[PDB]
DNA sequence: TGGAGTACAAGTGTGAGGAAAAGTAGTTGGGAGGTGAAAGCAGTTGAA
DNA sequence: TTCAACTGCTTTCGCATGCTCCCAACTACTTTTCCTCACACTTGTACTCCA
């Protein structure tokens, strides 16, 4: 195997500044992951991690929810963006665990 | 004397055990080597406060922005009165507005009077030279460095009715020569980028640079960083660069490149140690003690440590310690980068024998990483140090006695903002939930109340049947759509999706539902071996999960308990995808999609080899 | 340091530097033009004309080791064996083997045939080892004070 | 009142900066190699 | 004549042999192909000050 099918296939850099999320663009792309599979989030699961971290009363599971509840157009379906364009990954973060973590 | 030298460097890195055997037969200590041995060193602040006010490089053209050293003035030359420490330091916009006593700690006057002269040009030095203890005396003059020109400025005379410090001065002396100067010494001589000269001092503030002078130029420095000192009052300055130390004897004709740090090192800071003699260097990978020769004081190159941490903005202060028997000398060096110290314990002795102990470090202020670091003489094995410290990203001046006895702007400058129609309505949504947070307390108190009751048990009999049709015609939805070679939900109740209230009568359903079920286009997913990504440990029940969280939120809320309960409960409203198809879904699209590709893609789609 | 700091289930640190001393050690010389980088000189190469930082670590450390299990004929034959023909400080510590022979053996317990004339070797090894420590460049001695130990050596020799 | 310029935003277009195991580069510093007598005695020529 | 001469050949055993690398060890800079997204202009929709 030669000196750069090695190197990539290691893991050399870790992924910043969202590199994570902009695969799964080229993800959501190169098969559209919509229309194919589901794109739904259970996005409880990840409230629920997410108030122990904290410690806060549980209070606010609900207090958070009421907010994403009144922002999203369609009250649920926290969907996963697809790009299949082009290298222009969008300023937007319409990536949907990062739009929780915003909420 | 010991046994260890070269003649023109002497090293003792830390931990070498290092090269100075004697083999004295005294039976105490048959041995002298470069090192002490006693017991540790821990140190402790003592914490007070004294006064307040591209990106990717820094300008080595500063030096200082503060001094602060005993002063004795001309009512001093005459009176029995000697010794009232000062602060020199700058303030205000762009650092351009230029500006005492001892309780038990340095402290700012109860006059609270500065001396306030207005400067046309940025502060890029302010020092107070200091003078020897054979003149007598401690000096009254000050001397700093602006962007524009070069002031000498000189205090007389201050007052005790009111602790007025008041200047007299000598003109600012602009560029005659138009080149920036970079560090003055006085013990007006000066270094500008490259060249220096000799200068004279008047006592004449009611209305200069002599012809003796000359140039360190270094064609291939690329840096501007220049020091001037005078070195054993022989007329003999030290012209220093990030490469070389030239000594210059400016009275006779005689130069010598002495050091020469050009290959793996640089040179970092030299602080004159107010010791006529004993002279600290620092250098990168290196701490060097270089002090004075015995017979003919040109330079004599003395004991030094070496010093791991590597960065291009690292300065020094040191403090002097006098015991009888020896002299203690530590050695702090900072940077620009972090908040970390390092220091370490020389010692003198009385044939210019020199020891040392070991290493150490403390930790300062969150707010920004220091700059400058500067010491008090305080006038004069229980070690006891004083200094104060200024932060960058800050300007207030602490004060710390070391003894051997975080909220970012752009998380606070977001929210808050200040509209008149948009004062309340933000607050919409406040008063939303409490519109529904009184409303779902009382829907879930439907079901509180009902407790093993069959007034509830007849909700989750009409749910086990309201399930049943729709999933049958759903597992029946799946053939009729299998000719596609090209999906849960668990919200197909209309009821209320929330008309039961326990965690383990739900599962006594779910399981007989799982019992339900034997055919094919079926599958349900784990849920005892599957929600333990929460507890992060072993859940080996689904009601037992909820029994820790019962013992998580006892004191932190209003009855602790419905809540709890229904969250548990949401998870089985979000977790459970509940409609994966049978092994005829994944075996018609293993193989459908694996003749798309050739035989070439076959054998490269392989698993199941390890 | 943290085997010789230690010293409570310690490999004795001394053993450290052996194998530092054993495979590092290299005569090659110093070729100036090619660009070193990550590998430094000073400290931690031992080519011709400069002995390593830590070659006469394990020269020191284990002399004064030697003093302290009261073997010095140990590393006196080891010492031997290198010719460091340039550097001044190893003679002076093969100067340094012979100085602590003819301080312990100068005792002689009585209140004498061999043992007065092996020291009269001890004297001349340390005085002989002490010049070609001057003959080589610059590492100064305190000789005048040696003479002063050595004569104090002498005076129960008699 | 009916019609023009402030700028909230938004997708269009073009290369550039980063990574590493490999290789060739530049010196050395070793190593075994490989490119007549002791005495005859004769014949013949010796030479001014 | 008288003489050397130097060439020739023979036992005795015999002692008995006489252009400079090529490749390791260090090291270093360069080789080879890959990878993830910043800059800027432009376009839209709006509400301002327009007679």
């Amino acid at each position: 195997l030669p000196n750069y099918y090695v190197s990539i296939l290691e893991g050399s850099i870790s992924p910043f500044n969202g590199q994570l999320y902009n695969k799964i663009a080229l993800t959501c792309g190169m098969i559209h992951f919509k229309e194919f599979f589901n794109s739904e989030i259970s996005c409880q699961g990840l409230l629920l991690k997410l108030v122990m971290q904290c410690a806060l009363p549980p209070e606010f599971y609900f207090y958070t929810k009421q907010v994403i509840e009144f922002e999203e157009t369609d009250i649920r379906n926290l969907t996963l963006w697809e790009r299949t364009d082009e290298r222009h990954t969008g300023r937007v973060s319409n990536h949907a665990e990062l739009r929780v973590l915003s909420y | 004397l010991g046994v260890g030298v070269q003649g023109a460097s002497l090293y003792c890195p830390q931990e070498n055990y290092t090269t100075k055997k004697q083999e004295k037969p005294q039976w105490l200590r048959p041995v002298d080597d470069t090192l002490a041995e006693d017991a540790l060193d821990l140190h402790i602040v003592v914490k007070s406060l004294l006064c307040d006010t591209d990106a990717f490089f820094w300008d080595p053209t500063v030096a200082n922005r503060l001094d602060s050293q005993y002063i004795q003035t001309a009512s001093d030359l005459r009176n029995y009165r000697d010794g009232t420490e000062i602060i020199a330091y700058a303030s205000g916009k762009t650092g351009s507005v230029l500006n005492l006593t001892r309780q038990n700690t340095l402290h700012l006057n109860r006059h609270n009077n500065v001396t306030s002269i207005e400067l046309h040009s940025p502060i890029k030095s302010i020092k107070i030279p200091g003078a020897s203890e054979s003149i007598g005396r401690r000096s009254n003059l000050v001397g700093i460095i602006t962007e524009n020109s070069f002031q000498i400025f000189r205090i007389e005379s201050v007052h005790s009715r009111s602790c007025d410090v008041m200047v007299s001065s000598s003109e600012p002396l602009y560029f005659v020569e138009i080149d920036d100067l970079q560090v003055v010494d006085f013990a007006a001589i000066i270094d500008i980028k490259g060249n220096w000269s000799i200068g004279r001092i008047p006592k004449n503030f009611n209305n200069l640079i002599d012809n003796l002078h000359g140039t360190i130029f270094d064609p291939e420095e690329l840096s501007s960083w220049k020091r001037i000192e005078w070195f054993s009052h022989f007329q003999k300055i030290l012209v220093f660069d990030r490469s070389k130390m030239i000594e210059i004897d400016f009275m006779n004709n005689w130069q010598t490149e002495v050091v020469q740090a050009k290959a793996w090192s640089n040179i970092r800071d030299y602080k004159r140690i107010d010791d006529k003699n004993g002279i600290l260097l620092t250098s990168r990978e290196i701490i060097i003690v270089g002090a004075s020769e015995s017979n003919d004081p040109v330079r004599r190159i003395s004991w030094k440590h070496d010093l791991d941490p590597d960065d291009t903005t690292l300065r020094i202060t040191v403090q002097k310690v006098k015991k009888p028997d020896h002299i203690l000398l530590v050695a702090f060096v900072y940077s620009m980068r972090h908040k970390r110290i390092y220091m370490h314990v020389f010692s003198h002795r009385k044939a210019n024998l020199f020891q040392s102990l070991g290493c150490s470090t403390v930790l300062e202020i969150p707010g920004g990483t220091p700059t400058g670091i500067e010491t008090i003489l305080t006038l004069d094995f229980e070690l006891v140090v004083d200094f104060l410290v200024k932060l960058r990203n800050s300007s207030e001046v602490y004060y710390y006695a070391l003894s051997n006895t975080v909220d970012h702007p752009e998380w606070a400058s977001l929210f808050n903002n200040a509209d008149e129609r948009e004062k309340e309505s933000i607050g919409a949504l406040v008063s939303q939930i409490k519109l529904k947070e009184r409303e779902r307390i009382s829907r879930v108190q439907n079901l509180i109340e009902h407790e093993n009751s069959h007034d509830e048990d007849k909700y989750l009999q009409d749910l086990g049947y309201r399930l049943s049709i729709a999933t049958n015609e759903l597992l029946e939805s799946w053939q009729k759509t299998k000719d596609e070679s090209i999906h849960s939900k668990l919200k197909n109740l209309l009821e209320n999706s929330d008309s039961f209230a326990s965690i383990p009568e739900f599962s006594s359903l779910l399981d007989q539902f799982f019992q339900y079920y034997q055919d094919q286009d079926v599958t349900f997913i784990g849920f005892e071996k599957l929600l333990h990504l929460f507890l992060h440990e072993d859940v080996p029940g689904l009601d037992i999960f909820y029994n820790k969280l019962l013992q998580c939120w006892v004191l932190v809320s209003p009855q602790a308990e419905l809540l709890t309960k229904e969250i548990v409960k949401d998870i089985i409203w979000s977790l459970a995808r509940l409609e994966k198809p049978s092994l005829f879904e994944p075996i018609q699209n293993e193989i459908s999609r694996s003749l798309s590709g050739p035989y070439q893609d076959i054998i490269s789609s392989w698993d199941m080899d390890d | 340091v943290e085997i010789l700091d230690n010293l409570s289930n310690s490999s004795s640190g001394l053993d450290f530097l052996q194998w530092m001393c054993q495979i590092y050690s290299s005569k090659s010389r110093f070729v100036q033009n090619i660009n070193y980088r990550s590998i430094v000189p000073p400290f931690q190469t031992g080519s011709r004309t400069h002995t390593a930082k830590f070659a006469i670590t394990y020269l020191w450390s284990s002399l004064i080791n030697c003093q302290k299990s009261m073997l010095i004929d140990k590393i006196s034959e080891w010492v031997l064996t290198p010719p460091f023909m340039e550097d001044a400080e190893v003679w002076f510590i093969y100067a340094s083997c012979h100085l602590l022979k003819a301080d312990t053996l100068s005792r002689q317990f009585v209140n004498r045939d061999i043992k007065i004339n092996q020291v009269i070797k001890h004297i001349h090894y340390v005085r002989t080892f002490l010049k070609i420590c001057l003959d080589k460049g610059g590492f100064a001695v305190p000789s005048r004070l040696i003479e002063n130990q050595l004569k104090s050596f002498e005076s129960r020799l008699y």
